[PDB]
């Protein structure tokens, strides 16, 4: 029963945290790639 | 000189007759002050039996049960995604469980002690577990039965050559898996739930995410297999106004849906192309290693704790092509990021990361020592008194744990001893009748009789047409009287008295009126079973065939009191038995001169 | 204090020892005038057991058996073609039946009362039926066991959430299915019979019809799969001079062969094109809906009686192309014709129309109330006398029907009562030994002894080397003597006397001469089993170790007559027992001073 | 009047309680001079049970076992390659055997006598064999159980409608098949062994040969499936410097590798072209008929001995093409060469030639008459004495062989007799406990007691805290005392005395010191079980609840000696029982006034 | 056994009746189509 | 265990014998084909 699995709310909190970490690493990635793109566009 | 296999063990009857030996071959040698061990008042029942039939939970210890539910949930997911040999031999479906009819593998690792019990009195998963526990390694048994090692030094580790990881946290996996209403899609790997006839909101949003990564050619077959159109219409979602997915791993906002595609859907649908910073990716093995490492970066050390040999690196190499179709190897090395290779068993390692991620956001489960799983030390068992050993071997199945060829096995304790093996521990399972442990039934019975203030012995009355039991009490009692025979008269009295009281203690109904037709035959059976010399004189008087019933020795207060005092630990006990069996004794005394 | 499960229920031994308790624990308490119920003198046996082994039919009621054969035939065809969950778990092949090793599904609908019986004394399909009846819904049991509801208000309808249609007419389906000689074609759906090594005439003509509608490319593979060439040669039929089929539905003389192609062959061979009035048909769904409606027009209302929701229309739309390749929708609306849509389960509905068409040309089957299926009301049972209840619970398996969660279940009657459920009805199955119901064996035994005119008590004779039983009688009797022990002397006499007579009544052979070597040990066993104090004095006289047998109390006419009169309902009974056991009593009296 | 199925046959308990009836219902009626038959001192156990668990071999006759191992090996290869219905229902894998969960086929050929035994005390393949032997034809049982017909006219041939060939020579097939370390290739037909982590030399050289005949396209998939590259590197073999195969059948130096390709690999890899004298071969059927005939020319007559109908010719026709692509039929006719056609079951006939070729280079196996398989004639059985029949029916499973519908069947002997069938022979299987046949245990026990010089009867001593048994002896004995009840005092004494001695004879350990807490309850159980009137006076003296144990009749040398002399065949026997039970009698006499 | 299934004769009577009904409806069909063909050949 | 299967040595003797017979028949074959080739090269 969708209403009455308490884990639905734990799991939302779990996904939010995973996507948050994932978004952070995706930003570190895009920042590294931005630094590298700018330096390649000048080397 | 009778045949051998005729003393059936305490273990091969039906329930009613398995109440009879408790009532005739345990209870009359216990004094009313005997304390049953409290651990024995609950018993183990397999979680599957209880999830399908909650009533079976009643005889179990709740805290061991909830723990076992959550633990089995984890163990099953590990085993199911493992490429190694399945320790489970059941399939959890929507609404039901199938026991799989697996070939009987027999090998050098089979328990070298054969099992001579069938356990047909136990619920089917409980029975099934025992068959495995006694034929296989103790390790397998503990894993499938959702055993959790209790806190303390007195929990025995079992020898086995290979073991799965041991995670432990509260979860609802079994309730989700056993959810009855799911789309019966050709792909069984994704159990899309139906709620109010429509695919669930959580699953719909998930599938909508996944759909973005399916090719234009395969989307129709996908949309059909999960009835996406109806779900979209019901959820107001205009499929035509969904955005194009960001297929570039660098600017993709979540890998969740791409990972789900790889986990449940790649083996059935074609994917769109995936890019890294403008370059097309050449290998799905690289895509899955990248996305998992980025999504679960924080859990990689914890994975290495279970799998030390798993490759973890401070960089990854992605083979790509540029738009100009030149092969470009991109080496990605981000500050404070590590990359794990999960190629061996992607499906398992993806699911294992999910278990770890949930564990990090759940509490661990604590449990007490289980008499079924952990038991007692063999010396502790041998230190017990002779009555305790009789009680245990007459109210519980009795098992032992023993080592052979660097593996721990479990077998019936007699058979370990007979095979000249040494038991390390003794494990117990209290048997159940009428929804109670038999141990507890005895405990309650003894307590109740002990608690009775003594009443006067009943006086002789006219026309007593009942023994105070209800219809259902009377019929159970009557069946038991047909089993009572040939015993020494004094003991036969105490056994029948204790049978009546044991029934009377659960007997909710108004007294049952013995039918006139049955009344003489009941009188005969009752006194004959008690070992009284019943004498039925048939005298033909005129046309009438009169039957007169004469019982010897005569039923009197002194005769009964004396007879029970011989068979009782004290005079008080005899008088408390008389007090608890008052209605029956009133009947008997009232019909003795009939 | 002995172990519990040792009083085996009336239900877990072999045959010989299951004769012993009838002879020692039913028969000595029955007076010679006791009337066994006639319904209990036959028993149920599953039709499959009897079709494979006709001898098992002997204990059954013929009119219930023939009915069950025809009924199972129908139920199986329904279930087999159903897309719903199969109620049968056997496969009927040519010459044999396979029990399928189906996974043990366990769900919320499993009987919540566990079954503690194995029924290893029953024929395998009878045993199999009982396992299902006790673990599943009563509805499933009745359906697979070929139950027909008897005429009368006292037949009980069983609650179940879903049910198949209930057709009832005489038929030979099981004999046709189980026909041993069939072509082992790759398509198993059409069981082409072989008669005298050649495909049957009926099947040959059928297949020749079907062949017309197969493409030129596939005809070779068809002709090979059914050995049509040999059949044609044997039947004189020149295949080359068969006419072209009329492929136009309007002028086609029978749809029979086209329907057969659709029913058994479409899934393996390519069809020729089908036309309507010159236009090519575009959909096989439309072809099958048209042809069935035209062929079975008269049965459509009767189909609607079982399937109200089935679409029936006064017209049909056929999508076609003209020869000029333009799409033409033809709406067909013939005077007094109706069209049914069967697309969602064509194979079932085609087979269902065939069943209806046969029913319309067969008589319905009538049956009496079955003690196995319908039983008796629980109150009617409880109204019985104590001896009847002992007799029933000692000669029949005893079951009850009960309701839970709006479903009727069946379980052993004790277990319903123990689970605090209320039985609605009591159902009985008389147990069988030596090809008779035990109930009937008792009835016959009592009648036979009762019918004997009383003879003189035998006089002491010399050198009696036999007890009048044949070899096979003597050996059965000797086994039974090894089981006779420790009983009260007077009863032990009556029990051994009744054992002898029960064997003697089936004992066709000339008397067996006891071997001299065995003679003393036989004397010992016989008197010891009867509870006489046998005393064997070994006296060494010279080199010879003489054994003298002394029996006390002394065997005399007065001692035996007095001993049997105590244990008999009348003096007449004692004298009729003496009369029936004459040869044995002649032996005993003749060896008492040996 | 108790229920029926309660005298459990000699065949449905566990081990300990199946020792109890031997000790209480065989041993006290045997005189110390009774000779157990020597054939009964070993028992049959199925070779599979022993190959996996060598300890089970201990109760078997070695010469029958080695024979059965080699015989099963042959029978399995025949059956496995047969296209006919498999007589085996197990799969022999590397390191383990799977019992296959085959559908229960039921037909006109099923044994018409039902089996009412489960045999849960026997090793799993032994148990499995018995189930088959009792439900199927005796022919099938003998074939799967590796029966070899012994030398002599008294070996009975069994009627069956069809039979496999009967080859008999020493071999190691089972040890090779069950070898644990093999490459898990997708083709299971070739079990390539791994030795020290690398493919075996014999298999490597074989596969290198086969590889030559695989196409350039398929070689990679082959080399990968068997890890040929590593094996080549390890064995120093440069794959690049292997020669081109001689693909011309005329100048090919051995057909071995081409035949192996056809036998194990054709169904998975493409072959190179094969030539005859420069012409390309058109049919693989012709290639396999040619190569086999040339390779096994000397065995063709011996094949015809088993298969008379098999086509053998003095020539063969090979359909070929010349290099100019013209069809040329080459008729090959070589001096003193014959050609056999094996096309209709090539895999079987290739394997059959290998069996014949090995037989021609192995010795035949000779065996003695098996009491399990051949038994004794039914008349010979009936000629035995009453004690022998009691001993057999109390220490062995007892079977009979009988004929019906021109087929021999086996069933339990009672059930053949009850079904009014006539047994031809009686077959026996001595039951086993603690790794010995029970027959032999009895033989040893009787011998040991008989061999004892008589000692003085023990004198009354102080503070005896042991009965001389070790811990494991004492605990087995204590279990047995809990099963000793209600018996006549004189007999109950002899039975308990014989129980002690039977344990004492295997009791390796130092005496067990009865714990003070247990000591009174042990005294009670021991004298009560022996049927002494134990009287426990509880007297409250001050605050202390003193228990005094009074045993009647008094334990004295005269009482015991007199009591045992009544129950013993001679005075010498009574004194030898006293001598063997010395420690126990010393205990008893020392506690009788306690 | 082909000779001794009495149903072979019931079944022949059943097929005859079904084919008879089928032939009747096939004739009603061809009659309707004849009426329609003649009217189309004049409309 | 490769070293301790005695049948490895029986089996080698078996293969040697089979290949010996096979080689003999292969020679009889090539001899017959040689006779036939020489006669065809002159007919």
């Amino acid at each position: 029963s969708e209403e009455k699995d308490p884990d639905t709310k734990k799991d939302e909190a779990i996904e939010i945290g995973l996507k948050s970490q994932e978004s952070y690493y995706q930003r570190q990635l895009r920042e590294q790639l931005a630094r590298d793109n700018m330096t390649v566009a000048s080397r | 000189m009778m045949p051998i296999k005729s003393i059936v063990t305490l273990d091969q009857l039906e329930d009613s007759e398995y109440l009879f030996r408790i009532v005739s071959t345990v209870l009359p040698h216990l004094c009313l002050d005997y304390k049953v061990c409290d651990q024995l008042k609950t018993t183990f029942v397999h979680p599957f039996d209880i999830l399908l039939n909650n009533s079976l939970g009643s005889v179990t210890k709740q805290d061991e049960l909830q723990a076992a539910i959550s633990k089995l949930g984890i163990n099953y997911l590990i085993d199911t995604t493992s490429r190694e040999l399945k320790l489970f031999n059941v399939t959890l479906n929507a609404g039901n469980i199938d026991i799989i009819n697996t070939p009987i593998n027999i090998s050098s690792e089979t328990n070298p002690i054969i099992n001579t019990h069938s356990f047909y009195d136990l619920p089917p998963f409980t029975q099934h577990l025992l068959n495995i526990r006694l034929t296989d390694t103790e390790y397998r048994a503990r894993f499938i039965g959702g055993y959790i090692k209790p806190d303390g030094s007195d929990s025995m580790d079992v020898l086995a050559e290979k073991k799965y990881p041991d995670l432990n946290f509260d979860n609802t996996y079994l309730f989700n898996i056993l959810y009855k209403d799911v789309i019966n899609a050709p792909i069984k790997e994704f159990k899309a739930k139906i709620v109010n006839g429509v695919l669930s909101r959580q699953d719909f949003d998930n599938l909508i995410g996944v759909r973005q990564y399916i090719t234009i050619q395969d989307r129709p077959r996908f949309d059909d297999a999960y009835n996406i159109a109806d779900a979209a219409r019901h959820y107001g979602v205009n499929l035509n106004t969904l955005p194009l997915p960001n297929v570039d791993l660098t600017t993709m906002p979540t890998y969740k849906h791409l990972i789900m595609f790889e986990q449940y859907f790649i083996y059935t649908y074609d994917r769109v192309d995936i890019y890294y910073n403008g370059n097309k990716m050449l290998f799905d093995d690289e895509i899955i290693n990248f996305t998992i490492s980025m999504r679960y970066q924080s859990l990689i050390p914890r994975l290495v704790d279970f799998f030390p040999d798993i490759p973890v690196n401070n960089n990854i190499v992605l083979h790509t092509r540029d738009p100009q179709n030149a092969a470009v190897n991109v080496t990605v090395a981000l500050p404070n990021v590590q990359f794990v290779d999960i190629n061996r068993n992607n499906k398992f390692f993806i699911n294992f990361f999910n278990l770890l991620a949930k564990e990090q956001r759940s509490t661990a489960i604590k449990v007490t020592k289980s008499m079924f799983w952990d038991g007692m030390d063999y010396e502790e068992y041998k230190s017990k008194n002779l009555q305790d050993m009789m009680f245990i071997n007459s109210t519980c199945y009795v098992f032992g744990l023993y080592n052979h060829n660097n593996t721990t096995y479990c077998s019936i304790l007699s058979d370990i001893i007979s095979a000249e093996k040494t038991p390390i521990r003794v494990c117990l399972l209290p048997r159940v009748v009428g929804g109670k442990t038999v141990t507890n039934l005895i405990s309650e019975t003894l307590k109740s009789i002990s608690s009775m203030t003594i009443r006067e012995f009943p006086r002789k009355d006219k026309s007593i047409m009942h023994i105070g039991l209800s219809e259902t009490g009377f019929m159970r009692f009557f069946q038991l009287l047909r089993l009572m025979a040939d015993k020494p008269h004094e003991t036969a009295i105490k056994e029948v008295v204790m049978a009546y009281v044991g029934i009377k203690l659960g007997d909710k109904g108004s007294p049952y009126y013995i039918r006139k037709e049955s009344y003489q035959d009941f009188i005969y059976l009752l006194f004959a079973s008690m070992g009284f010399k019943v004498t039925t004189r048939r005298s033909i008087m005129g046309s009438n065939n009169i039957s007169i019933i004469s019982i010897r020795p005569r039923v009197t207060k002194q005769y009964i009191v004396a007879t029970l005092m011989k068979t009782s630990c004290s005079k008080n006990e005899a008088e408390k038995l008389i007090t608890s069996a008052f209605d029956l004794l009133n009947f008997m005394v009232s019909v003795s001169d009939f």
